[PDB]
RNA sequence: AUCGAGAGU
DNA sequence: ACTCTCGATG
């Protein structure tokens, strides 16, 4: 591998610096070896990163993934967009997917869950548990014809 | 999903699209029977009647009239049946469908919808002829072209509506995408392999052309800039004009490799106060770059003016063209002679690497690369011999191609095509590939009936050797073909993978927002970011700028 | 004379290879465009059909017939139906022609434009005979029968250009160039060696002079001398074809000038 | 109203850099030996070779729409063959006790290096540009 | 106020690295007329550069990566599309898990 | 489906050179490119329309009624 | 709950979307012959009246923004700056 | 018409790819684009 | 179906006058012609010939879109001639040339044999 | 269009003269773009072009078998034999104008396909009709004056905009707007119109 | 009299073809540069030879003039269009009573053809023009 | 109402 | 397992 690090002087220049790469994954043994640098290794397995390192370095593995899927096609995307994607699965504690298992059981609303795969079901058990929906979900006052908290519709207007 | 977040609507249109350049960006050519068609309903009023009545008075059929007329009661008259239709009395308080007009604002979107910019106000210009036209540099990002792409058309019915497509939604507004922070329309085809020619050094524009091209630009303040030739036969460059469609306060420097303040590549990029001063202008000066003469003028002047840019660049680039000319014939693939004897060989002494590592790797020789077979190693040395081979003998075609070269001339300003294109046009097309290895044996230990069991040479394994002018070998042709059906086949997979992903995507985020204290939450009130961005800075607002306090030297820091 | 000049060279019923000297091409130009697009004929833009049994169809048959060659000499004293005050058509701006031809042998029957036959009173002026310059005797194959089939029509033949159809046109080809060598640079040869050897040499170089390798250094250079080439259709003959030309274009620069008089 | 500079110099380089009619010209000043000059040039229009002595001036002189000739009845600064004009847009410090101008003549550049040029080839839009003999 | 810090931070360390004293005067010799301009000039231009409440970004940035997905087609890892796919899903179960020791 | 009365590009009457120029092949015994010059045919456009025109109709014309 | 005149942080900038949706209430108001508190140099399109009723900050309107808690604060389109 | 007469169609490892045997029985270039793609072939 | 009848490419419609003069705002001196129902044919030679008399500064046409025919002209000219007078010469000396060639043609023609 | 994948639509339609021309009064009937040519290397289509000049020329077939010992040189050859520049440029002039064109140009007979999918058989526009018996919404396809499909997808893009009153607008007064009444209690579709 | 023989698939594997029985088997002894680079006799084993190898080719891209010199997915292409071409389909148009159904005005054969043409009856039903075509920018349009 | 061929990136 | 147009059946 290759490597811009400052010179002793000021400029940074490419120390050629040598490093392996694996096939197949225990983080919980390699880093506690000797010769290699526990501060640096890196698994593509954001998830084994996860629970080892906490959540707070998982996210930044699971962005920096998503990252290498984008930019070895050659397109930007500015990071806020991958952020906030990243953010939003790694919030309620975990790692949370972004299928009907992750996102469609966390709490919502019934109806949001509803314009999304598993519908009738979501509808009984929010039926039998007696849901109380809020009514501050995009895709609930769309439902009812109303106007979105969105742009023009996330203030009020008055006299 | 079908009848409740996605319904079918009135007040709409689809239809055939086709490019027409004079056309300004934010603009839609509606066709006129579609216009004769749909209706917004405008309510009478002191400002407009004398107007309006002349419309309910031309009648449903004439282009600038309307249909349907509607009364305090709430009883809808028909316009084009009734007795009392050429009658009516325009009445304070009253509505008027009327026939779509010239510069209204509408919805104008094609499918598939995977952005915001799949959906841009325009600014409708009603015409005959039965196609939604459109400028060519709004094509990026509804991604059309125009061999038979459908586009749906919707109208906005109230007045505050209307507001909305106008003021958040337009087209000009989107021009700086917040997606990729970079502009988001370029200038694309026979434009920009005109916004090149015409810039060369060389290229001179004598008195009568000057005049008309001047004239040819709208926003043209009048004055017959001064010609930078004026001796023998006093010329101006090409550069010199196409400066007048470039506003003013406007600056720009680029450099790329070899470039000096003198350029004697005519490289890079200076512009000083819409004037042009050295280098040609092609895709990194204008496409839909970064730095890019679009980002800049967008921001530097305002939304309104770069989308008046864009028509002007056109207008002047396309006019010269037009006069000028330009083609493409087999004799552009055709190379110099003794190249095709360069090429040849150069094939034929990656031919014998191949067979001498094949002929070594016969004797147990080749060594195994750690922790791949013996086998793995042989194959991956192969290919790479011959992506070498197909990357050499190209690279050998891209030199005899002359700066009059038309491929050459389309790909120097990034119009079209690549090397690779050159390459497997001129030279050798290359080694077909299936699930990442060369050619399986389906047969048994054999690619086809053709050859000999347990054969790993090229020709045998996939390698097509001839150009795609020359042309194939039954062999060869027979391979191709297994190459571009995967091709197909992952690509309207590809299709149906990402369509998904894209909906997912979107139903988990979706009612995410920044709300009025800069936080980021959904409906919950759960917060997600505690600043948008982490700055809370709008993506479409920022650019690649240099921090030069983290580069150089401890002395050219402190020097 | 004065400005202007020509010189013919080959000559035919339909053919006109001629020199056009001291102009601007601005001109030599709108000469050729007009030629094409303007000058004034008859052909016919309106069939009307009693029986066609036939294997084609009514409105193929039609469009066939609007393409036919007809007489139009004395064309310029016959007025477009738009602006004669008489209801439809009159023999004061129309034509009228009739077609019978019926299926009668075993053994195929043709049925030629020489089958149109004048009707309307042509008022003693030469206008609307389908041209013939075939040399058996017959104009175009309009269209052939069987044993059993008819054909029973009515033609109008009007006033028109080629603006509103290509039909009144009365000019195929305008052989048009000018430098013959390069000598002004107007193009840009595009080659693989020799940009001399790979093009090739029209006749046109006969009639004028080499370069003579060096002789650069003086400018400016416009354009006298066009060696065009007029084929008419036969409609008019080729003379009118250029006169005629020559005329309306005069008369429609008239027509401007004359509305500023009018305004 | 006047003129700025004025030097003959001699042509080294002719350079025809994948062009035709444009050659860039690197040529030197005789009187003066800290001089020097690069000159892009309509090789068409007028004619240059080895080894050769060119006159120059700068001026800003003999701005509204260009009008053309009813001067074959005028003032005009054309004892000169060649001539340009163009904007300019760096004065470059060599360092020194010697300085270089660039100038645009819509893209044809040009490099001029001295230092007396000070008081004397101003900041400016200005700069016509007038080649003899 | 200390979030207001944090967001500005890194925008100073550039606003420090070209308005520094040596810089201002020495490389783009200003002038105190000029100068205060640039200086009431950059403020607005930043102000402007804010999110403004409202803003959507939940699908925008849905949209801004699900686009660039569907423009991928044609060294031995899962990548492009296939890897995308592992990836939202959380995948357990994964195709090139690889290790990578400094 | 019948010749088609003048070529399309340049304008040129041709439906009239139909039966002379199957006349010249089959009779005189020549090859279509001297008959298309003989008949006065000496642009392409104007030469591509007989070369290719292909008479459908005798086969239609063999249909009884 | 409420809020008082100070104690408001909430940008005292227009929002885009503000703005957009200020011209479009008013844009309709205008075009039902509601009454228009400026002079026209010539004017008759709803919404280009409402852009100058607003650019000489002569609109009466009120907006109320909303916190996500359950309170807001009051923002006359007097108060509130348009730069865009 | 012809091709249609001469046409193959197949239900549901990787049978869209254009396999080797294919070669002389089966069109190589002739089939349908996108969600049927190489399941249809033409002989 | 949306396709305009042709006729309306040299037919002028209802209040529709083959020149509609505007002075131009931005010069002095200075007009500019819409001509209706004409095309490149015309404004092509008008221009050549607007350009050969040396009172005048500057002229140019332009055809706004294809679609329709219509063109527009733009004449600047110097202190003292008004540019209807410029068109007016140039129209002239134009049919005065159509006429000269008219004549010499039919000279020629007649001198040849068929 | 064409032969080998190069599908295109007409973009417009210009009369003989406005078309450039060659010099022996030649016009084109149909000019395509030359940036349709590089990046789907549709080489056949030139060669095609080549050889269908020298055949409609020389009066003869053009043969154009694949697997063959034809070249774009031996057509070439023969192309010049007939006075023709060897790789089917000609010299053309701008005929809005007169003056040649500074390029010269890919000029020749290429069969071209017309192909079904014209424009008036697409043209659907609807403008409020009539609505599904179940539904009352819109009713698909323009055999029946139909609406168009605002998708789910088309929503996303409103809300990414942040036009909120539009999507209400779209969502509900084109399309499904119905009114109900509502107990103030058992809050249902229960309640009883004797509205009068 | 056994001079060709019907063989499938499976009985395949076990042979070997020769593709141009011209230049693959007579005895082995310049090259015009511009022809293709085919490959050599290496094979004594033939135990039948292909008739021609065109006939590895469906109905559709016989059509193709030259589809070796071109893109393997351009022809693909060309395959599914073809059967939207505009032309004449059966010569009795006239008495067949079908919903819908396109006849072309003047049916042009191609003037670029395939050997296989002549089987597929397209000379004598074509489908398509013969329209002359200019390489160029113009209008823009 | 239920199924069967094609459009576009 | 996007939007589209067509063509068919109990
Ligand atoms: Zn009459
Ligand atoms: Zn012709
Ligand atoms: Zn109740």
């Amino acid at each position: 591998y290759d490597r811009k690090v400052p010179s002793p002087t000021g400029e940074y220049v490419k120390e050629p610096e040598w490093v392996l790469e694996t096939d197949g994954v225990n983080l919980s043994e390699v880093m506690t070896v000797p010769g290699i640098d526990p501060t640096r290794i890196y698994t593509n397995s954001f998830i084994d990163i996860m629970e080892v390192l906490g959540i707070e370095a998982g996210r930044a593995a699971l962005y920096k993934e998503v990252y290498n899927v984008i930019a070895s096609d050659g397109s930007y995307v500015n990071y806020r967009h991958m952020a906030l994607l990243v953010d939003v699965m790694t919030t309620q504690g975990g790692l949370t997917s972004v299928t009907r298992h992750g996102f469609n059981r966390s709490n919502t609303g019934a109806l949001m869950r509803c314009s999304f795969e598993e519908t009738v079901e979501i509808l009984f058990e929010a039926g039998a548990s007696a849901e109380l929906d809020d009514c501050r979900g995009v895709s609930e006052n769309v439902i009812l014809g109303q106007m979105a908290p969105i742009g023009t519709g996330a203030f009020d207007v008055m006299i | 999903r079908g009848n409740l977040m996605g319904k079918r609507v009135d007040f709409s249109a689809r239809t055939v699209i086709s490019g027409d350049p004079n056309l300004e960006l934010d603009q839609v050519g509606v066709p006129k029977s579609i216009a004769k068609t749909l209706t917004y309903p405008e309510v009478v009023t002191p400002y407009n009647i004398d107007r309006l009545t002349q419309l309910v008075r031309n009648g449903p059929n004439e282009h600038p009239g309307a249909k349907y007329v509607i009364r305090d009661s709430g009883d809808r008259i028909d316009l084009r049946y009734s007795k009392r239709a050429g009658d009516i009395q325009l009445q304070y308080g009253w509505k008027v469908e009327r026939h779509i007009m010239d510069n209204d604002p509408v919805l104008f979107n094609r499918q598939p919808s995977l952005h915001k910019m799949s959906m841009m106000a325009h600014r409708v210009k009603v015409i005959p002829y039965s196609t939604f036209r459109l400028n060519l540099s709004v094509t990026s990002p509804y991604n059309a072209d125009f061999d038979g792409d459908e586009m749906n058309l919707h109208v906005p019915q109230s007045e505050e509506t209307r507001a909305e497509l106008s003021q958040l939604c337009a087209v000009p507004l989107q021009i700086v995408s917040p997606q990729s922070n970079k502009p988001c329309m370029g200038i694309v085809q026979d434009t920009l392999c005109g916004i090149r020619k015409l810039t060369l050094r060389d290229t001179f524009i004598e008195l009568d052309q000057v005049l008309n091209m001047l004239y040819w630009v709208p926003d043209w303040d009048g004055v017959i800039p001064t010609p930078a030739i004026i001796k023998p036969k006093p010329l101006w460059s090409g550069k010199q004009i196409l400066s007048v469609a470039i506003p003013n306060g406007i600056h720009l420097q680029r450099f790329d490799e070899g470039t000096t303040l003198l350029s004697p590549k005519d490289n890079g990029m200076l512009i000083i106060d819409g004037q042009i001063i050295f280098g040609v202008v092609e895709k990194k000066t204008v496409g839909s770059s970064n730095g890019g003469l679009i980002h800049v003028v967008t921001r530097e002047k305002g939304p309104q003016v770069c989308a008046k840019l864009f028509g002007n660049i056109q207008k002047v680039v396309n006019f010269w063209l037009l006069h000028n000319g330009f083609s493409t014939g087999i004799g552009d693939t055709i190379a110099d002679g003794p190249t095709m004897r360069e090429i040849t060989e150069t094939i034929a002494e990656a031919k014998k690497k191949v067979l001498d590592v094949t002929k070594e790797a016969q004797a147990n020789l080749l060594t195994a690369k750690h922790g791949m077979t013996l086998r793995e190693s042989f194959e991956d040395n192969v290919v790479r011999f011959l992506n070498e081979a197909r990357d050499k003998a190209g690279r050998l075609a891209e030199v005899n191609l002359k700066d009059l070269n038309n491929v050459k001339q389309m790909v120097m300003a990034g119009s079209k095509g690549s090397f690779i294109n050159i390459a497997q046009m001129s030279a050798c097309v290359g080694q077909q590939s299936v699930e990442g290895k060369r050619i399986a044996f389906g047969f048994v230990d054999r690619t086809l009936p053709h050859f000999s069991k347990d054969d790993y040479s090229p020709e045998s394994k996939g390698f097509v050797e001839n150009s795609y002018l020359r042309g194939l070998t039954p062999q060869e042709f027979f391979f191709h073909a297994m190459g571009g059906r995967e091709g197909l086949i992952d690509t309207a997979v590809k299709t149906a993978e990402t369509g998904y992903i894209q909906r997912r995507l979107v139903k988990a985020l979706e009612d995410i927002m920044v709300h009025y204290d800069n936080t980021t939450r959904n409906s919950l009130g759960n917060v997600i970011q505690f600043i948008y961005g982490e700055d809370g800075m709008d993506a479409a607002h920022i650019e690649k700028q240099s921090l030069d306090t983290i580069g150089g030297s401890d002395a050219a820091f402190e020097k | 004379e004065e400005g202007p000049q020509v010189k013919i060279r080959e000559a035919s019923k339909d053919n006109v290879d001629f020199i056009l000297s001291n102009v601007d091409l601005a001109m030599a130009n709108s000469l050729r465009r007009v030629m094409i697009a303007e000058i004034p004929t008859l052909a016919i833009d309106s069939v009307e059909v009693e029986t066609n049994t036939t294997v084609l169809a009514d409105e193929f048959i039609a469009h066939r017939l609007g393409l036919i060659p007809l007489q139009s000499m004395d064309i310029e004293q016959l007025e477009y139906s738009r602006d004669c005050f008489c209801e439809d058509h009159c023999d004061k701006c129309s034509v009228v022609l009739t077609l019978q031809a019926f299926g009668e042998s075993e053994s195929t029957t043709n049925v030629y434009s020489k089958d149109l036959v004048i009707v309307s009173n042509l008022m003693g002026r030469n206008i609307g005979h389908p041209i013939i310059q075939d040399k058996e005797g017959n104009g175009v194959l309009i269209c052939k029968l069987r044993k059993g089939q008819e054909l029973k029509l009515t033609c109008v033949a009007k006033k028109g250009i080629a603006k509103e159809h290509a039909k009144w046109g009365p000019a195929a080809a305008i052989e048009f160039e000018y430098d013959p060598w390069n000598k002004l640079k107007h193009t840009d040869y595009w080659y693989e060696q020799d940009s001399a050897k790979e093009w090739p040499q029209s006749k046109n170089c006969e009639y004028e002079d080499p370069p003579n390798e060096g002789d650069p250094f003086d400018y400016k250079a416009q354009a006298d001398t066009f060696y065009m080439n007029v084929e008419s259709v036969g409609s008019i003959p080729v003379d009118q074809v250029v006169v005629r030309g020559i005329d309306t274009l005069q008369k429609k620069v008239a027509s401007i000038l004359l509305a500023l008089t009018q305004m | 109203s006047n003129t700025l500079f004025d030097d003959i110099f001699q042509v080294s380089e002719v350079d025809p850099g994948r062009y035709n009619k444009v050659c860039r010209i690197e040529a030197a000043s005789t009187t003066q030996d800290q001089c020097k000059l690069t000159l892009d040039i309509n090789v068409e229009l007028f004619p240059v070779a080895a080894q050769d002595s060119l006159t120059v001036t700068i001026a800003s002189s003999l701005t509204r729409s260009w009008r053309p000739p009813q001067a074959g009845d005028r003032s005009l600064a054309d004892d000169y063959d060649y001539v340009m004009y163009g904007t300019a847009y760096k004065f470059e410090e060599v360092s020194k006790d010697l300085i270089a101008v660039y100038y645009s003549f819509g893209g044809l550049l040009m490099r001029l290096e001295g230092n007396y040029r000070n008081l004397n080839n101003l900041k400016q839009e200005n700069a016509y540009l007038l080649i003899r003999r | 106020q200390n979030a207001q810090r944090d967001a500005v931070t890194l925008f100073c360390c550039l606003l420090r690295s070209r308005l520094a004293t040596r810089r201002v005067l020495q490389e783009y010799r200003l002038t105190k007329q000029a100068f205060d301009w640039v200086l009431s000039n950059i403020e607005a231009q930043f102000l402007r550069s804010v999110v403004h409440p409202g803003e959507m970004v939940g699908v925008l940035a849905a949209q801004s990566i699900g686009e660039p997905a569907t423009q991928m087609t044609l060294k031995k890892v899962t990548s492009g599309v296939p890897r995308l796919k592992e990836i939202l899903n959380v995948a357990k179960n994964m195709k090139t898990p690889s290790l990578t020791v400094y | 489906m019948i010749v088609p009365v003048r070529c399309f590009s340049c304008g040129k009457v041709v439906g009239d050179k139909w039966e002379s120029y199957l006349n010249l092949l089959q009779e005189d015994e020549l090859d279509e490119g001297t008959a298309l010059s003989r008949l006065g045919l000496k642009r392409y456009c104007c030469r591509r329309m007989i070369l290719t025109h292909v008479d459908l109709i005798e086969k239609f014309l063999r249909y009884n009624p | 709950k409420a809020i008082p005149k100070d104690q408001r942080a909430t940008t005292p900038y227009m929002t885009k979307y503000e703005r957009a949706r200020i011209l479009g209430t008013r844009a309709l108001q205008i075009s039902m012959n509601a009454p228009v508190f400026v002079d026209l140099e010539g004017e008759t399109d709803p919404l280009r009246i409402a852009m100058k009723e607003l650019a000489e900050k002569k609109i009466p309107l009120v907006i109320r923004r909303y916190l996500p808690d359950g309170s807001f604060e009051d923002w006359s389109v007097e108060e509130l700056i348009v730069d865009l | 018409t012809l091709s249609h007469l001469r046409r193959t169609n197949t239900p549901i490892a990787k049978p869209r790819q254009l396999h080797n045997t294919h070669w002389g029985l089966v069109c190589p270039a002739e089939t349908p684009e996108g969600q049927a793609c190489g399941l249809v072939k033409n002989l | 179906m949306n396709a305009p009848d042709r006729f309306e490419l040299f037919l002028l419609g209802e209040g529709e006058s083959k020149l509609k003069i505007d002075p131009d705002t931005k010069a002095p001196n200075a007009v500019v012609i819409t001509f209706e129902k004409e095309d490149h044919t015309l404004g092509n030679l008008i221009r050549a010939e607007l350009l050969n008399d040396r009172k005048v500064l500057f002229a140019a046409y332009k055809v706004e879109h294809p679609f329709f025919a219509r063109f527009k002209l733009r004449i600047q000219t110097t202190e003292g001639y008004d540019p209807k007078d410029a068109l007016k010469n140039a129209c002239n000396s134009i049919i005065n040339k159509l006429g000269a060639l008219k004549t010499n043609f039919e000279t020629e023609w007649n001198l040849q044999t068929l | 269009a064409s032969r080998h994948g190069q599908k295109g639509t007409i973009g417009i339609t210009y009369r003989r003269e406005d078309m450039p021309f060659t010099a022996e009064g030649i016009v084109p009937d149909l000019i395509i773009n030359p940036h349709a040519i590089p990046s789907r290397m549709t080489v056949a289509h030139l060669i095609e072009c080549l050889l269908s000049k020298v055949a409609a020329l020389s009066g003869n077939e053009g043969d154009a078998s694949p697997f063959t010992d034809i070249t774009v040189e031996g057509i070439s050859k023969l192309l010049r034999e007939h006075g023709y520049q060897s790789r089917g440029f000609e010299v053309m002039y701008n005929g809005h104008t007169g003056k040649k064109l500074m390029a010269q140009i890919f000029f020749g007979p290429t069969y071209y396909q017309r192909l079904r999918h014209m424009v008036d058989d697409k043209i659907h526009a609807r403008a409020r009709g009539p609505m599904q018996v179940l539904t009352r919404q819109p009713v698909e396809g323009r055999s029946r004056d139909g609406g168009l499909r605002f998708g789910e997808m088309e929503r996303d893009c409103m809300i990414a905009h942040g036009a909120a009153s539009f999507l209400k607008e779209r969502l509900m007064e084109a399309s499904d707007a119905f009114r109900v009444h509502i107990c103030g209690i058992c809050g249902l579709m229960t309640v009883i119109a004797k509205l009068n | 009299e056994g001079l060709v023989e019907y063989i499938d698939a499976e009985e395949e594997e076990s042979i070997l073809i020769a593709m141009q029985p011209e230049d693959l088997e007579p005895a082995e002894a310049d090259v015009d540069p511009a022809k293709r680079i085919r490959v050599s006799h290496h094979a004594t084993t033939f135990t039948h030879c292909e008739i021609h190898p065109s006939m590895i080719l469906g109905v559709a891209a016989s059509i193709i003039p030259f589809p070796d010199h071109n893109q393997s997915p351009r022809n693909t292409y060309q395959s599914a269009m073809g059967k939207q071409a505009m032309g004449v389909f059966l010569t009795n148009y006239n008495v067949r009573m079908d919903t819908m159904a396109n006849i072309l005005y003047y049916p042009q054969k191609p003037l670029g053809t395939t050997r296989a043409m002549e089987y597929l009856k397209f000379r004598e039903l074509p489908a398509g023009q013969n329209a002359i075509v200019a390489i160029a920018c113009y209008s823009g349009y």
